[PDB]
C-alpha cells in the first residue's frame, strides 16, 4: 500500500540540519560562518590555556 | 517627526512598493531624481542637505529579477543604493526554504539596515510590512522577520499588509501549506494586519472602473490608495487625527482576534465621475456593501464587531453623524452585543490625488473602511479544508522536511488554528 | 559598565529621547556609601585571588546569534487576561522552556502579566 | 468542509465568559436560533 | 563628489579598453609564434644552405 | 547568478541541442561568429545563464557534446551554427555503443566518462551559483542511454542539492527504428527513476502528427522536429533569464509537480501551432492559446490524458499579457472538467508569466503536466520487455560483457512497482485517512 | 617642536609608507622635488636650501622594493642614507633575519636613527610599520625592538602591525614568524595596533564597490589612519591628542596592548551623495562588526577602553550625545570594572583626498582605537595552527640550522599560553 509506506517513511525520519551561511553584501554573496571567524570555535577547544 | 518604516519584502510587496512609493513623490512634489522642482515629506523621506531626498523604506527579496527593473527603471535615482536588499536564489514557493535555510543569511543584512532607519528616526511610529501568504520569501522569511523584530523592539507597532489567498483561484499548488504555517508565526508577533485578496479587487475593476483586463499596475494602485489614506493623517492637517497606535488598540479586542478587512470607496471611473455626485452618506454605504468588499468574504454571515473610518476631502463632521446614525438604524448590518459603541472616525483635510495613466477619477472626497468581521471563520473553513485535503495523503511533504522542518510542525500549525476556530464562534455566539 | 544618574538632567539622557528604541540598560538610581579604604582582590596582571567567589557564567559573554536563537522564539508581549488556564498554562510553559534566551546579552524578556 | 476526525477534539484557547452555565445557556440559545 | 565620480569612472573605461587592446596583442602574438605556426624555416642553418638545425 | 549546464548524449542529443543552441541564441541576438548584433538592452541582462564570456566581446555556450562516435562531431561543426562550441568541449570515442547499452554502460562507455566528468567539473565549478544541470539523450540509443544515464549517476552523488533536468526521447510503439529498443528502454527507466528530479517524455510519433496534421508540413524533416522540442526547453526557462509579472524558475516547478520523489514524469506541450493558410482566419489570444494547450493533439507523449487523470498541471506563458484572463481561463478549464483533474490536490494548475515573446510572434504559452495516463507509456514497454525476455532473445550481447540474467529481473520488477505506484494514485479514496 | 620618526621595516614596510608620506606632501603641500610651491617640522626637517626631508627610515634586505623609490616620482624627495638595503633578503624565515642577516646592518640603521634624532628638540616617539608574515619584517623587527628599547629608555613605541588573516595568506611557514615575534613584542613594545588584509578586502568590496582591489588600494586606507592619529599633532582642535595620551588610556595591564583599529566613513562618491553624514551616524558605524578591518565580531566579547578621533565640522555636544546613545545599546558590553571607557578628540580640519583615489570628499571622519576581548579567538585559532604543524616537526630545520637553538619554539608557545590565560580572567566578573 503506496500511500501506507509513504507516510510512514515521512513520519518515521529526520529532518536535516542546514550549514550555517550568511551573506554580507546587498548582493548575494555567500560565505561559509564556521571557518570565516566570526562565530567562536577554538575557544572551546581542549588545550586553552594549558601547556 | 512621526515617521514610518516600510517592509517590503516579497516579489508582491516590492511590486507595491512601486506604485506606492510612485504615489508618495507625486503628493509631495518630489521629481523621480530625488529632489525638489513645508515638511510633510519628513515622515517618509529624509532630509540630505544638498537637497536630495530618500526613503525610509527597504526592498528585501530572494531572487534578482525583480529589483533589478528598479535599480534601471526611472526611480533609479530617488531609492539609496543599499536599501535595495537581493538574494541569490529563491525559496521557490517554499516555508522551509525562505525559513531555515535560505531567511538566515539575509536576517544579518535586513536588521542591519533597519537598525540604522531606526538610528535616523526621531520618533517611530511603527513598521509597515508588505507581503504575501502564498509566496516563498512572504511565507518564510517574513515569519523570521516578525519573530526578530520582537526579540530587537518589545512593544513597536506592526502594522501589516497582507495578500490573502483568493478562494477559488490561485496562482499556487502548495500555497495551503504555505498560508496555514505563517498564522502560527503571525499570531503572537504581529499587532495588526489588515487582509486583501487579488480576486476580490479584479471583481471591483471588472465593475466599477469599466475596465475589463487589469493587471498588477493598476491593483498595486488600488493597494496604494489604502496605504495613503491611512497615513494621510499623520502627514496632513485634519479636524481630527489618528495615529498608528489608535486603531491598532480599536480594532483588536482579544489577543487572537487581529486580523480585519480593509475596503475603499468610491472608487470609479472618470466617465461616471461626472455623473455621480458623492456625498459623505454615498460613501458610506458603498463601504458597507458587501459587494464593494476587497476581501471575498459576505460580511452578512457575520457580525461586525469593530470599524474605523478615515475620511479625506471636504467633509463636514455633522453630516458624518447623520450618516453613522443611518446606518445603526439598519437590520441587515449586526453588530455584537458587547459592543454598543462600535466605530472610530478619522478626518483630513486634502483631498486624495490622481496620478497619470491612473485608472480612478479626480474626487473631491472619499473614505477607507477598516472593518473587523466574524465572517473570516467561513474563510478558514475553506483554508482548513483544501490543506486537509492534501495532507490526508501526506504530499509536497518531503519537500518541507528536507529543508530542516521535522514532521511535528504540520499537527501543531493545524491544530493551532483549528483551536482558533472554535474560538471565533466563541467570541461570537452573544450572551 | 554602570550607567549614573545625573540627578536632574536624566531625562534629557535617556534611550528614546537619544533615538535608540530597543529595549534598554538599567541606570542605577541610588549611590551606596562606603567607609574607609577597599580591599585589593586581584593579581597585577589581572587574575582573581584564590580566595575570591567567582561567577560561572562565560567570560567572553552571552550574545546569542543568528544560528543560535531557539527556532520557536517566544512573543514580547504576553497577557494572559482571556485565555483559559489551559492554554495560559501552555504559554507559561513556552516561555519557561528556553532559558537560554531570557538571560541572553540580547534577552527578550517578556512581562507576564494578569490571571486566566 | 470537510475537517479529519484528528483535529476534532481540539478545545478553544480563550474564555471570555464569568462562568461555565452562562456558555452553556448562550451555546442552547444559539443552537436553538440555529 | 559627482565631478570627482564622472573622473572615475572615466578612468574605469579607459582601464577597460587597455585590457581589451592587450588580449588582441597576446592572440596577434599568439597567432604568428613559432611553436603554434610549426614555421618549417625555423630548422635551417645560419650559414650553410645545405645544412640543417639538428 | 543561476547558471544552466548543458550536456549533450547520442546522435539525438547532439542533434536536438544543436538547434536548441541556435534558437536561444537568435533569441538573445547571438550572430554564428559569436559576438553581439542586437537592439535590445534586456538582451545582455542575464546571458551568464547560457554563456560564458570571452575576449574581443564574444560568447560561448556553456554545453559539452558527447559521444562515442565521430559520425555527427563532425556534422554538428559543419552546421551553421557548429563554430560558436568551444573545441575543448567535444569529446567523442572512436568505437561506437552500436545501439548495446551494455557496451554503452559497462565496457565502451566506462572509460570515456573519466574524460567527460573532469570536462564538466571543470565548467561547473566556475558558476558563481549553479542551479543545476540539464541533458538531453534519447533511451532508444546505446551511447546516450547508455553512457548517459552514468553521467546521472555520477553526477548526482557529485552534486546531491541541485536541479537535474533530462529531456529524454522515449521510444514509440510505431515507428520501430531499432530490434533491442526495448532492451535499452527498460534498463534505462529504472535508472531515471531513482537520481533525476525532473524527466519530460518526449516521443517521435507525437511530433510526427503535429507536423503532419495541426502544422501542415508536406515533407517533416528532422529540422522541424527538433525546433518543436528546442520551443519547449525554451520556454521553460524564459522566466530565468527574461523579466516578467509573475516568475517561476526550474525549482519552484518542480516542488509543485512532483508530490512524491518518484512521480516525476512529465508531458510538454506548445500552444502557438499554426499552419500559413490558417494563420489569418484565427486570433491568438489567451483564450486561443489555452484551447490549443490543454487539447490532446497539441501533447508531445503518445498516450492520452483523456484515458488518464491529471495529477498536476504547469502553464507558463510569454509576452505582454493581462491577468484576469490567465487566471479566469485556468479557473474555467478546472472547473468545468471536474473528472480529469484529482481531487486530493486543489488548485492542480501553477501559473507563470513573462514579458519577453519568442522572436517572430507577441504571445506564447508552454505546458508542464504531471499525468497519470504516463502509465501507458511504461506497460506498453514491459509486455514488449517481457514477450522477448521469455526466450533468452538477444542477450548473447548483454550477458557476454559481465551482465547476469537477474538484472533485467529486477529492471521489470520496479518497472511493475513503478506502475502499480501510479494506479493507486489514480484510484485514491475520497475525505478519509488511512492507518497512518 | 614636536615631532615624530616612522620607521618602515619589510617589504609590507615600505610599500606602506609610500601612500604614507604621498599623503603628507599632499597634506602640508610639498611637491615631490621637496620644496613649496610650520606644521611640516613634525614630520619634515628643514635644509638651508629651503628643501624639506623626510624623518623616515626605509629598511629591508633586498633591493626590489627600494628600487622604485629611488627611480619613481618622489627620487628627490627622500635622503639617500635613509633608504637602507641590505644584500640577501630573509626569505620568511624568523631566525635568519633575527639573527644572521639582520645582525649586520642593525648598527647602520641604529647609526641613522640617532642622526635623526639629534634633532629632536622635544620628540613625542616612534610609528613602526611591519608585518607578521614576512621574514624582514618579523626577524628583524624583533632585535630592532631589543637594541631601541635598551638605547632609549622610556620613548613611547608604537606598531601598525599586519596581522596573518584567518582564511587567505601568502606564505606556508608564517605562523611560526607570528608566534616567535609576539613572545618578543610582548615585554619590548609600548602600544600595538593590528590590522588584516582579508578584512579590508571585505571593506574595499562592500564600501567602496571595488571588485578588484590591490595594495595599493589597501596603502591609502592605511594611510588615512595614520593621518588621524596624527592629526592633533599638527592642527589646531578643541581636544588636543598626543601620542603619549592615547597610549595610557588602552592599555590597562601590561600584557594586554593590542587594540583594533576602525575607520569610517570609507564610502565612494556616489553613496556619499545619496547619504548624510552626521557624527551619530558615523560613531555607529565603529561599532558595527561589517565596518570592523580586522577579521573578528566585538559582539561576542567585552570592551575594555575605547579611543575615538574626530576630524572636520564635528561639534562638542552631538559628540556627547551620540555616545550616551551607545552607552545605552545592550549589544555593546564592557567589563564591570571599566565604568568610564571612552575618550574623544576633536580636531577642525577635514581629511584630504589624493588624486587617482578611491574615496571621495567629505567634512567629517572619526578613528577607533577599541581593546577588546574578542581578540582571543585570534591567538586561539593562531595557536592551533603552530600547534598542529609543531607536532610533526614540519619546517623545523630551517630554523635551527641558522643558529637559534630548539627550547625557544616550546617557550614561545609556552609564553602565549599563559597570554590566553589572561584574557579570560580579565573578563571574568566579579
Ligand atoms: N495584489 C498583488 N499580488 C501580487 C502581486 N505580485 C505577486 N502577488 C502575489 O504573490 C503571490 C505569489 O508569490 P510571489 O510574491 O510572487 O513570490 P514570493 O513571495 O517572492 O515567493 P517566491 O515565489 O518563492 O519567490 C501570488 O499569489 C500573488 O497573489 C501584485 O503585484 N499585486
Ligand atoms: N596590508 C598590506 N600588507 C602587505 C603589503 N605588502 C606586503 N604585505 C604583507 O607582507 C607579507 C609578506 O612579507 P613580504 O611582502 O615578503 O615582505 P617582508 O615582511 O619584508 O618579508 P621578506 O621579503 O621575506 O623579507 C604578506 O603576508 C602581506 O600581508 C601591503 O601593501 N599592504
Ligand atoms: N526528436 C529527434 N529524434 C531524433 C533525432 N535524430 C535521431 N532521432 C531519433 O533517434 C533514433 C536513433 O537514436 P540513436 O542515434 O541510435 O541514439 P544514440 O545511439 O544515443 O546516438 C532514431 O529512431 C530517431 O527517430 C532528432 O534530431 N530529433
Ligand atoms: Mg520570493
Ligand atoms: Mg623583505
Amino acid at each position: 500500500n503506496f500511500i501506507n509506506t509513504n507516510a510512514a517513511d515521512i513520519i518515521m525520519g529526520v529532518a536535516k540540519k542546514p550549514k550555517p551561511i550568511y551573506v554580507d553584501k546587498r548582493t548575494g554573496d555567500k560565505h561559509d560562518l564556521e571557518p570565516s571567524g566570526l562565530v567562536p570555535k577554538y575557544i572551546n577547544k581542549k588545550d586553552y590555556g594549558v601547556t | 517627526m512621526r515617521e514610518c518604516i516600510s517592509i517590503h519584502v516579497g516579489q508582491a510587496g516590492v511590486q507595491i512598493g512601486n506604485a506606492c512609493w510612485e504615489l508618495y513623490c507625486l503628493e509631495h512634489g518630489i521629481q523621480p531624481d530625488g529632489q525638489m522642482p513645508d515638511d510633510s515629506f519628513n515622515t517618509f523621506f529624509s532630509e540630505t542637505g544638498a537637497g536630495k531626498h530618500v526613503p525610509r523604506a527597504v526592498f528585501v527579496d530572494l531572487e534578482p529579477t525583480v529589483i533589478d527593473e528598479v535599480r534601471t527603471g526611472t526611480y533609479r535615482q530617488l531609492f539609496h543604493p543599499e536599501q535595495l536588499i537581493t538574494g541569490k536564489e529563491d525559496a521557490a514557493n517554499n516555508y522551509a526554504r525562505g525559513h531555515y535555510t535560505i531567511g538566515k543569511e539575509i536576517i544579518d543584512l535586513v536588521l542591519d539596515r533597519i537598525r540604522k532607519l531606526a538610528d535616523q528616526c526621531t520618533g517611530l511610529q511603527g513598521f509597515l510590512v508588505f507581503h504575501s501568504f502564498g509566496g516563498g520569501t512572504g511565507s518564510g522569511f517574513t515569519s523570521l522577520l516578525m519573530e526578530r523584530l520582537s526579540v530587537d523592539y518589545g512593544k513597536k507597532s506592526k502594522l501589516e499588509f497582507s495578500i490573502y489567498p483568493a478562494p477559488q483561484v490561485s496562482t499556487a499548488v502548495v500555497e495551503p501549506y504555505n498560508s496555514i504555517l505563517t498564522t502560527h508565526t503571525t499570531l503572537e508577533h504581529s499587532d495588526c494586519a489588515f487582509m486583501v485578496d487579488n480576486e476580490a479587487i479584479y471583481d471591483i475593476c471588472r465593475r466599477n472602473l469599466d475596465i475589463e483586463r487589469p493587471t498588477y499596475t493598476n491593483l498595486n494602485r488600488l493597494i496604494g490608495q489604502i496605504v495613503s489614506s491611512i497615513t494621510a493623517s499623520l502627514r496632513f492637517d485634519g479636524a481630527l487625527n489618528v495615529d498608528l497606535t489608535e486603531f491598532q488598540t480599536n480594532l483588536v479586542p482579544y489577543p487572537r482576534i487581529h486580523f480585519p478587512l480593509a475596503t475603499y470607496a468610491p472608487v470609479i471611473s472618470a466617465e461616471k465621475a461626472y455623473h455621480e455626485q458623492l456625498s459623505v452618506a454615498e460613501i458610506t454605504n458603498a463601504c458597507f456593501e458587501p459587494a464593494n468588499q476587497m476581501v471575498k468574504c459576505d460580511p452578512r454571515h457575520g457580525k461586525y464587531m469593530a470599524c474605523c473610518l478615515l475620511y479625506r476631502g471636504d467633509v463636514v463632521p455633522k453630516d458624518v453623524n447623520a450618516a453613522i446614525a443611518t446606518i445603526k438604524t439598519k437590520r441587515t448590518i449586526q453588530f455584537v452585543d458587547w459592543c454598543p459603541t462600535g466605530f472610530k472616525v478619522g478626518i483630513n483635510y486634502q483631498p486624495p490625488t490622481v496620478v497619470p495613466g491612473g485608472d480612478l477619477a479626480k474626487v473631491q472626497r472619499a473614505v477607507c473602511m477598516l472593518s473587523n468581521t466574524t465572517a473570516i471563520a467561513e474563510a478558514w473553513a475553506r483554508l482548513d479544508h483544501k490543506f486537509d485535503l492534501m495532507y490526508a495523503k501526506r504530499a509536497f511533504v518531503h519537500w518541507y522536511v528536507g529543508e530542516g522542518m521535522e514532521e511535528g510542525e504540520f499537527s501543531e500549525a493545524r491544530e493551532d488554528m483549528a483551536a482558533l476556530e472554535k474560538d471565533y464562534e466563541e467570541v461570537g455566539v452573544d450572551s | 559598565a554602570t550607567n549614573y544618574s545625573a540627578n536632574q538632567y536624566e531625562k534629557a539622557f535617556s534611550s528614546k529621547y537619544l533615538q535608540n528604541w530597543s529595549p534598554t540598560k538599567p541606570t542605577k538610581e541610588s549611590i551606596s556609601s562606603h567607609e574607609g579604604y577597599t580591599q585589593i582582590i586581584a593579581n597585577d596582571r589581572g587574575h582573581l585571588l584564590p580566595s575570591v567567589p567567582r561567577s560561572k557564567a562565560n567570560p567572553w559573554g552571552s550574545f546569542m546569534g543568528t544560528w543560535q536563537m531557539p527556532l520557536k522564539i517566544p512573543p514580547a508581549r504576553v497577557t494572559l487576561t482571556s485565555r483559559t488556564t489551559a492554554g495560559a498554562a501552555s504559554l507559561t510553559k513556552w516561555i519557561q522552556k528556553n532559558p537560554d534566551l531570557l538571560k541572553a546579552s540580547n534577552g527578550l524578556c517578556p512581562e507576564i502579566l494578569g490571571k486566566p | 468542509l470537510w475537517h479529519m476526525p484528528h483535529f476534532q477534539k481540539v478545545g478553544r484557547h480563550l474564555d471570555t465568559f464569568p462562568t461555565e452555565a452562562d456558555r452553556q445557556r448562550a451555546l442552547k440559545a444559539h443552537r436553538e436560533e440555529c | 563628489n559627482k565631478a570627482q565620480a564622472a573622473v572615475q569612472a572615466g578612468r574605469q573605461r579607459c582601464e577597460r579598453q587597455r585590457e581589451q587592446k592587450a588580449n588582441l596583442a597576446e592572440i596577434q602574438h599568439q597567432s604568428t609564434s613559432d611553436l603554434l605556426t610549426e614555421n618549417p624555416q625555423v630548422a635551417q642553418h645560419p650559414m650553410a644552405p645545405y645544412r640543417v638545425l639538428p | 547568478m543561476r547558471e544552466i549546464v548543458h550536456l549533450q548524449a547520442g546522435q539525438c542529443g547532439n542533434q536536438i541541442g544543436a538547434k536548441f543552441w541556435e534558437v536561444i541564441s537568435d533569441e538573445h541576438g547571438i550572430d554564428p561568429t559569436g559576438t553581439y548584433h542586437g537592439d535590445s538592452d534586456l538582451q545582455l541582462e542575464r546571458i551568464n545563464v547560457y554563456y560564458n564570456e570571452a575576449t574581443g566581446g564574444k560568447y560561448v555556450p556553456r554545453a559539452v557534446l558527447v559521444d562515442l562516435e565521430p559520425g555527427t562531431m563532425d556534422s554538428v561543426r559543419s552546421g551553421p551554427f557548429g563554430q560558436i562550441f568551444r573545441p575543448d568541449n567535444f569529446v567523442f570515442g572512436q568505437s561506437g555503443a552500436g545501439n548495446n547499452w551494455a557496451k554503452g554502460h559497462y565496457t565502451e562507455g566506462a572509460e570515456l566518462v573519466d574524460s567527460v566528468l573532469d570536462v564538466v567539473r571543470k565548467e561547473a565549478e566556475s558558476c558563481d551559483c549553479l542551479q543545476g544541470f540539464q541533458l538531453t539523450h534519447s533511451l532508444g540509443g546505446g551511447t546516450g542511454s547508455g553512457m548517459g544515464t552514468l553521467l546521472i549517476s555520477k553526477i548526482r552523488e557529485e552534486y546531491p542539492d541541485r536541479i537535474m533536468n533530462t529531456f529524454s526521447v522515449v521510444p514509440s510503439p510505431k515507428v520501430s527504428d531499432t530490434v533491442v529498443e526495448p532492451y535499452n528502454a527498460t534498463l534505462s527507466v529504472h535508472q531515471l527513476v531513482e537520481n533525476t528530479d525532473e524527466t519530460y517524455c518526449i516521443d517521435n510519433e507525437a511530433l510526427y502528427d503535429i507536423c503532419f496534421r495541426t502544422l501542415k508540413l508536406t515533407t517533416p524533416t528532422y529540422g522541424d522536429l527538433n525546433h518543436l522540442v528546442s520551443a519547449t526547453m525554451s520556454g521553460v526557462t524564459t522566466c530565468l533569464r527574461f523579466p516578467g509579472q509573475l516568475n517561476a524558475d526550474l525549482r519552484k516547478l518542480a516542488v509543485n509537480m512532483v508530490p512524491f520523489p518518484r512521480l516525476h514524469f512529465f508531458m510538454p506541450g506548445f500552444a502557438p501551432l499554426t499552419s500559413r493558410g490558417s494563420q489569418q482566419y484565427r486570433a491568438l489570444t489567451v483564450p486561443e492559446l489555452t484551447q490549443q494547450m490543454f487539447d490532446a493533439k497539441n501533447m508531445m507523449a503518445a498516450c492520452d490524458p483523456r484515458h488518464g487523470r491529471y495529477l498536476t498541471v504547469a502553464a507558463v506563458f510569454r509576452g505582454r499579457m493581462s491577468m484576469k484572463e490567465v487566471d479566469e481561463q485556468m479557473l474555467n478549464v478546472q472547473n468545468k472538467n471536474s473528472s480529469y483533474f484529482v481531487e486530493w490536490i486543489p488548485n492542480n494548475v501553477k501559473t507563470a508569466v513573462c514579458d519577453i515573446p519568442p522572436r517572430g510572434l507577441k504571445m506564447s504559452a508552454t505546458f508542464i503536466g504531471n499525468s497519470t495516463a504516463i502509465q501507458e507509456l511504461f506497460k506498453r514497454i514491459s509486455e514488449q520487455f517481457t514477450a522477448m525476455f521469455r526466450r533468452k532473445a538477444f542477450l548473447h550481447w548483454y550477458t557476454g560483457e559481465g551482465m547476469d540474467e537477474m538484472e533485467f529481473t529486477e529492471a521489470e520488477s520496479n518497472m511493475n512497482d513503478l506502475v502499480s505506484e501510479y494506479q493507486q494514485y489514480q484510484d485514491a479514496t475520497a475525505e478519509e485517512e488511512g492507518e497512518f
